[PDB]
RNA sequence: AAACUUUCAGCAACGGAUCUCUUGGCUCUCGCAUCGAUGAAGAACGCAGCGAAAUGCGAUACGUAAUGUGAAUUGAAUCAUCGAAUCUUUGAACGCACUGCGCCUUAAGGCAUGCCUGUUUGAGUGUCAU
RNA sequence: GCGAAACCACAGCCUGGGGAACGGGCCAGG
RNA sequence: UUGAGAAGCUCAGACGAGUAGGCAGGCGUGGAGGUUUGUGACGAAGCCUUGGGCGUGAGCCUGGGUCGAACAGCCUCUAGUGCAGAUCUUGGUGGAAGUAGC
RNA sequence: UUUCAAUGGCCCGUCUUGAAACACGGACCAAGGAGUCUAGCAUCUAUGCGAGUGUUUGGGUGAUGAAAACCCAUCCGCGAAGUGGGAACGCCCUUGUGGCGUGCACCAGAGCAUAGCUGUUGGGACCCGAAAGAUGGUGAGAACCAUCUAGUAGCUGGUUCCUGCCGAAGUUUCCGGAUAGCAGAAACUCAGAUCAGUUUUAUGAGUAUGUAAAAUGAGAGUU
RNA sequence: UUGACCUCAAAUCAGGUAGGACUACGCGCUGAACAAUAAGCGCAGGAAAAGAAAAUAACCAUGAUUCCCUCAGUAACGGAGUGAAGCGGGAAAAGCUCAAAUUUGAAAUCUGGCAACAUUUCUUUUGUUGUCCGAGUUGUAAUUUCAAGAAGCUGCUUUGAGUGUAGACGAUCGGUCUAAGUUCCUUGGAACAGGACGUCAGAGAGGGUGAGAACCCCGUCUUUGGUCGAUUGGAUAUGCCAUAUAAAGCGCUUUCGAAGAGUCGAGUUGUUUGCAGCUCUAAAUGGGUGGUAUCAUCUAAAGCUAAAUAUUGGCGAGAGACCGAUAGCGAACAAGUAGAGUGAUCGAAAGAUGAAAAGAACUUUGAAAAGAGAGUUAAAUAGUACGUGAAAUUGCUGAAAGGGAAGCAUUGGAAAUCAGUCUUACCUGGGUGAGAUCAGUAGUCUCUCGAGACUAUGCA
């Protein structure tokens, strides 16, 4: 049982291509969500700051973003995370402002019945 | 390779000794730097004019080496265009040669997708593509390459320096950030100087026959002596 | 080789032949009719969103950019508020005035009421007045939906409007 | 030079598919060029042949030899022409094939899907 | 000498190496997702051209209709496309045996088993109401 | 008339000796 | 004096068995990149030959004959790369032998 | 080239054993036919960079072939944190003296990556040669079929071009080996020095034997 | 007696569904020898499985799953060997649905029949509306899923499961659009070769054509596109309807906040901590798992879920430093075929005339097969026993040698045959004419005054 390789430039072909899809598919807009910045959980990387996975639900509430809102302008949401330190939050925080002031949202048609 | 159900190596319609297989080793590393010396080295090549002698280019009436023409160039639309440029400076010789080298392939090759043989012509390098690729593309033997991407099996074919390369104005003036210099990084190479020699003039004769050398040598022997 | 393949060759029947086999050829844009007008079929994604003045990831980027030439405190962050930004391209600020435009446009969000809730809301005004609310919602026989005084108050400000 | 992927260069399956095309295909397969006269009067500079075309053979040992096309023979790329013949042993004449692309035609052979098919190819009747 | 034996050479046999070829194989990569009780895969028997030890087709038997291309095969086609029709006996194979032997209804329609939802007709010393 | 197969390094007259059989193949003879 | 492929040229002296083993330099084959502005229907490749030549050798060049479509030298890369044996594999063909025999 | 004359001249390959012999293999010819690929480890060499080094998991990019080439964000692997003496100067007719000593031996990092070579350990692992056993079937205890399975031979047989140069041991010691020794490579220093299947001088001990320092030859000692 | 309900039935009642095949890649139950492998059995899809923590950790904490790199050939187990995982870096990212709390001021829910109305990849497909029956209170909807949430109160921000039309942007399918020599000479059966003069190139890929064809033909490039057929994607714009007395997000709380049992777990036997059997059998700030050796973290016994990933099968496609007919698949052709076996199964050999059959008319011998005269071809030294035609082997002819180890080696003879080596030029003298690189010479062109090339004029 022997995995070769010979793929590797066609799988990196299929994943730009699948990028080029997925922004043809949504244009003007990013083709990745906006990821909170985070501590990894260990005395050898606490030092780094990397990506999670998504904004917990006290950063957004002080962002002034709704868990039901988030989702659907790409604010991604962990429910799971928590910020045990004030500086995680600011940290946070000012990234989904910074988020929302590059922001152009489209309007959306809806609905008036004509009576009351 | 061979299929696995493929087959002793010797009994007929048996199974060959050692089946080839596909986890061979096709693809070997080379150091980044290595490439880049190369190329280096393969760009310095292409100036000299007995390299591309040489090597089989037919430049005996090119007006000068390095050559480099104008960006007017760039903007070539069609192959009339780019013939009349290729003679008027005279490299047209060099696309005579390929058109008068194309033979049938010697053996299974050309049974393989491998019909045709031929020479290499000039290396046409540009800056900005607004014509010049598809102008110059259906003259046999020339290529064109971009002077941001300059490859090593096209600057020396066969393993075999001094190709015989058409500059134009820019990216004859973009050849010093692409590479830099000894002293000074190159601007698309992050953290690349070109290499340093282990002699400083090459000319070794002109150190040997040198006053500071010959005036402290003893005098020298005979040639090929009496018997 | 195989018995299925095998088969098909011994046929004198044509082959399903399908000819989709055309690899560098990059998706076109449907969705937006700005990004699709503006859009360059030749450039990649991230060269278009760039040319467009947009992020195509607003996060880093896993591996080194192209360059092509050579360049020449908690208080004070949940308060603070950043007045947007510019748009630096020609691209942007049709996005940005078309959003602006329709918004305007599609801003009707005063509801009137209708014959019943009309009719509700008159019968609790003619009797319990007009600035006490929390009257008229305890009231049994006039306010038999049991409405609450943010609904009369709602109720009262649709009728204004 | 080639740049489609639709397109094969591999002398295995450009080999299979002109030995073993439908008659369809072979139709096309075998075209002939039109005379300078019909090629400036027709706008076209080739065309399928077809039955009771009048042509001249161009090469081969039957240069210059004139006639109708009396039939095609797809099954061998093959064009007959009349009186163009070779004499046997006992004294039949047997017809001598001639390929299309040998051929240039001089008279047409007009109908009206002919002439339809000659201003679909921009050509002027 | 001659014969025979042996050697060498020429020619003729025998044999099918070498060379050249190649509508084949092998390997890698890429796109795609589509069998069947509306009878599949497979098997058998026929049809008509044949060379079948091949192919196509199914009693509408190289297929018919439709869309074409447009004059052959060797509205033509041993052509292409293909949305309509047809598709023998079998086979999960299904009325029972495995071609017979049957049943019911009007030659045709049918007549397998398990299970799910519903429909209808019944039975019960089941529990209750009158 | 039809028609094999096993077997096959290669030739093939004897007496003596060749030390490891020397012999059939070397040496000396008939 | 031209005799600097300095990887060349030149002078001198000595030495020469060789198993296992060790170390150099070469010959040949299939394919690949480069090259010979290479060879080829006025005859490529192969094959035959008591034709000629070159090399210590592996080998190479060539004349004639036959033949009918491709092929080679040089630099480098690559490998399913060189046979007399394996009671080797496949195929072809001998003596036995026109014998044993039917 | 064929033949003749004179002289000489055994049949190869394997195995055996002291070389043999002997026993094996070989009717003939053509074609095929046996150290390969890969993953580690170590050595040597080449190359790049050097207290660093390694682009190719991946991203960017590549308009014409786009499985190539080109570029690199964050990580990560490994690495790291007295004398003698080469060479040179100045004096000495020169030797020689004086000042200055690298490397190493006596008394202030060098690595990482790639490639090639060689050795070695695994994978069928140079090729071939004995039946296992098991699983699943077919036919009627036994038989037969197909896969695991390239399960195997401490062995048997075979293992493919040339020339040149070097060249053994074939056995002390303990005890399948660690050895030593024989034969080469590398790193050295060293004639104002040592070495020797050699002969000596005389006296020490018992013609032999041994001794330190003469003759002859060779440059030697080494790790 | 009748009716309601339950239960058991029956029906060729109506409407549906299952089986079998393929399994390269899924997932299960198994299971040897030697590997949690082969084989056996069961079940799927275009992917499958997994999956929104009864997960890690001990930090400044991370945050569903999957895959890659790394961790790491490390810890651990047991010296050998087996051999992970957390972190870290990437690819892709998406989250949710129920059970458990009274709609109780109103079963608000659903299948089916029937009847209309639409709709279609489609007369083949999908629904909608109305009515009746049935399901369902032993519980169908709305609401809620712990990340919460309910109920009140509050003033901010919000809202379509509708149906048309038009155009644009995409995807798929089928048509359509396409530059330039076959000019001259030579060789040849043939020009596609050689030479001359040309042409087109966003086309000098490849193939065909009587020998190496960018320009004879199909194609190739343009095409990452023009132009028409028909299908459908998501949007945009604009009408017509919109059952809103409605439904949501975010504030606040003198009010509430349900959380899955023969399961966790304990004991004992096997397989491999998991799983399973067996005996017993729970809890509510409980329970699981970690660091403490109290703290941290999670919230099981119910369910769904794209993408990144795999893919020797299937429907196609493009390639190759691959093999070149004893090779490469067993199979380039007839190939799982002929053939072998009761059967399971086993299983070959076999490619090439020529450009064109022009496949040898005709005469003649023979019973015939065939032969011989002829004839076709550029070639029959290409005649279907067909390209080339090696060796072993066989026959005839010619020459030579012959008596047993033989072949072979060395040296020459004889016979046969072969090779190359040639005097021809050099020097010198005169005569005759000639011309330039010579002119007590005139011009042009290209280079850097003079250097090459020429053009006239003279021949000292």
């Amino acid at each position: 049982y022997v995995k070769t390789w010979f793929n590797q430039p066609g799988r990196k072909l299929r994943r730009r291509q699948a990028r080029q899809t997925k922004a043809a598919k949504i244009a003007p807009r990013p083709v990745e969500a906006i990821r909170p910045a985070v501590k990894p959980p260990t005395i050898r990387y606490n030092m780094k700051v990397r990506a999670g996975r998504g904004f917990t639900l006290e950063e957004l509430k002080a962002a002034g973003v709704s868990r039901r809102v988030a989702s659907t302008i790409g604010i991604p949401v962990d429910h799971r995370r928590r910020n045990r330190s004030e500086e995680s939050l600011q940290r946070n925080v000012e990234r989904i402002k910074v988020y929302l002031a590059h922001l152009i949202v489209f309007p959306r048609k809806a609905g008036q019945p004509k009576k009351g | 390779a061979v299929s696995e159900k493929a087959g002793g190596n010797m009994c007929r319609s048996g199974r060959m000794f050692a089946p080839t297989k596909t986890w061979r080793k096709w693809h070997v590393k080379v150091n980044q730097n290595e490439k880049r010396y190369a190329i280096a080295s393969a760009v310095a090549a292409s100036g000299v004019p007995s390299l591309l002698l040489a090597r089989g280019h037919r430049i005996e009436e090119i007006p000068e080496v390095p050559l480099v023409v104008d960006d007017a160039v760039q903007s070539f639309q069609k192959t009339k265009e780019a013939v009349a440029l290729l003679k008027e400076i005279k490299a047209y010789r060099d696309v005579i040669k390929v058109a008068n080298s194309r033979k049938l392939r010697a053996g299974k090759g050309k049974l393989r997708n491998r019909r045709h043989v031929q020479r290499r012509g000039p290396l046409v390098v540009f800056n900005e593509d607004t014509g010049i690729v598809k102008a110059f593309r259906n003259i046999p033997g020339v290529e064109i390459v971009n002077v941001r991407r300059l490859n090593l099996l096209q600057l020396a074919p066969g393993g075999h320096l001094g190709r015989f390369v058409i500059w134009t104005k820019s990216a004859f003036g973009l050849l010093d950030s692409v590479f830099g210099s000894t002293t000074e990084v190159a601007q698309l190479k992050k953290n690349y100087f070109l290499p340093e020699n282990i002699i400083s003039n090459a000319d070794v004769t002109r150190l040997i026959n040198s006053d500071e050398i010959q005036s402290i040598v003893k005098a020298a022997g005979p040639s090929r002596v009496k018997r | 080789a195989n018995p299925r393949q095998r088969n098909k060759q011994r046929s004198g029947k044509p082959r399903l032949t399908r000819r989709n086999a055309n690899k560098k050829a990059k998706a076109k844009i449907y969705g937006n009719f700005v990004i699709q007008q503006n859009w360059d079929k030749h450039a990649t994604l991230r060269q278009n969103y760039a040319r467009l003045g947009l992020l195509a990831t607003p996060n880093y980027v896993t591996g080194g950019v192209e360059k092509l030439y050579p360049d020449p405190t908690l208080d004070d962050v949940l308060d603070k508020e950043i007045s947007i930004a510019p748009a630096k391209t020609e691209v942007v600020r049709q996005l940005e005035e078309e959003a602006v435009k329709k918004a305007a446009r599609q801003s009707n969000k005063m509801l009137p009421l209708s014959a019943f809730e009309h009719a509700y809301i008159q019968r609790l005004i003619n009797k319990y007045g007009t600035e006490d609310f929390e009257s008229m919602a305890k009231d049994v026989k006039l306010n038999s939906k049991l409405f609450n005084g943010s609904k009369l108050k709602n109720l009262y400000i649709r009728m204004k409007a | 030079m080639k740049f489609s992927r639709d397109v094969t260069s591999s002398r295995r399956k450009q080999r299979k598919a002109h030995f073993g095309a439908p008659s369809s295909v072979r139709r096309v397969l075998m075209s002939a060029p039109l005379s300078k006269e019909l090629r400036e009067q027709y706008k076209i500079r080739s065309l399928p042949v077809r039955r009771d075309d009048q042509i001249t053979v161009i090469r081969g040992s039957n240069k210059g030899r004139e006639g109708k096309i009396t039939s095609v023979y797809r099954k061998k790329f093959l064009l007959l022409i009349e009186r163009v013949t070779r004499e046997k042993a006992n004294g039949a004449s047997a017809p001598v094939g001639i390929d299309a692309s040998k051929v240039v035609i001089t008279k047409l052979h007009l109908d009206k899907d002919r002439k339809d098919l000659i201003v679909r190819k921009g050509g002027k009747v």
